[PDB]
């Protein structure tokens, strides 16, 4: 659907537009559950191979947790800039298109009409 | 205590007590014992906790609501101020079903009061009762379990558009 945009500046993973919106917090509730996940990964990398779970291997758990932050922190980066993308691509659609995208006569309730089917 | 305007009660006949024997009877003894044994007791426990409650005082307000508009001027999907309007219009829904409920809690306790002549002297409060039970049918039967403002403003747009064309037929 998007193909045609990034057709002009190809393979790039954070264009310079990007660095127009403002980037990700660091308390943010998904790069929380990305590092909860790489947590987890390291509690079954530990399971697997018959080690204590809450004890063996500090440092590769905090190794999984750091990836996984560093990876999912620069996903969501791309994530929020591809939605604002959409947006802004839509609403230059709407604004370029003013006959396809006529304004409706709102009208209140005491000129519309409503069947009324009884329940009884 | 409760306001007599919206509870009406007529005053009350007491026939004076006029023996035509000459044997006592427990009545008035036991009541006397009842004034005795019971009722000084009650009053002044009821006079210390008053005490009690009249070293501290404080109060407490009945909630006022002011007026927003309804759904007749209320634009269509719309929900800022169609929300707005459903509010109302439940609150004004429970408003009426607590009337009713009155209206019907006058009826029986006129009938009760009346006893053996009350399809005679309970004329005025069967009226108010036909009356105030026609304009609930009117208003709110017949909605279902889903009922909102739209419903009854639909329901209401179809019994004016009746009434107007039966109007029209004997004009």
């Amino acid at each position: 659907m998007m193909t045609g945009r990034q057709a002009r500046a190809p393979l790039q993973f954070l264009p310079d537009e990007a660095r127009s919106l403002p980037p990700p917090k660091l308390t943010d509730p998904r790069l929380a559950y990305i590092g909860f996940l790489g947590y987890c990964s390291g509690l079954i990398d530990n399971a697997i191979r018959r080690r204590p779970v809450l004890s063996a291997g500090l440092h590769r758990q905090f190794l999984y947790i750091t990836s996984f932050v560093f990876v999912g922190y620069y996903l969501l980066k791309r994530q929020d800039y591809m939605y604002a993308v959409r947006d802004h691509d839509m609403f230059s659609y709407i604004k370029s298109h003013p006959e396809d995208f006529p304004e409706k006569d709102k009208k209140t309730y005491r000129e519309v009409f409503e069947e009324f089917h009884p329940v009884r | 205590s409760w306001d007599k305007d919206v509870y009406p009660e007529p005053p009350r006949r007491t026939p004076a007590p006029s023996p035509q024997t000459s044997l006592p009877n427990p009545i008035t003894y036991l009541t006397k014992a009842f004034d005795l044994l019971v009722d000084r007791p009650v009053t002044l426990v009821r006079e210390f906790i008053e005490r009690q409650h009249a070293k501290n005082k404080y109060y407490y307000y009945h909630r006022e609501f002011r007026r927003v508009p309804d759904i007749t001027e209320c634009h269509e999907k719309d929900v800022l101020c169609m929300f707005e309007a459903e509010m109302q219009w439940k609150r004004d829904y429970k408003v009426d079903q607590e009337i009713v409920n009155i209206i019907q809690e006058r009826l029986k306790a006129c009938q009760q009061r009346e006893g053996e002549s009350h399809r005679q002297n309970c004329a005025k409060e069967l009226q108010q009762f036909t009356q105030v039970v026609k304009a609930y049918q009117d208003r709110y039967h017949d909605l279902g379990a889903h009922y909102s403002a739209r419903k009854c403003l639909a329901k209401q747009k179809q019994r004016m558009l009746a009434e107007r064309k039966a109007t029209k037929e004997a004009a």
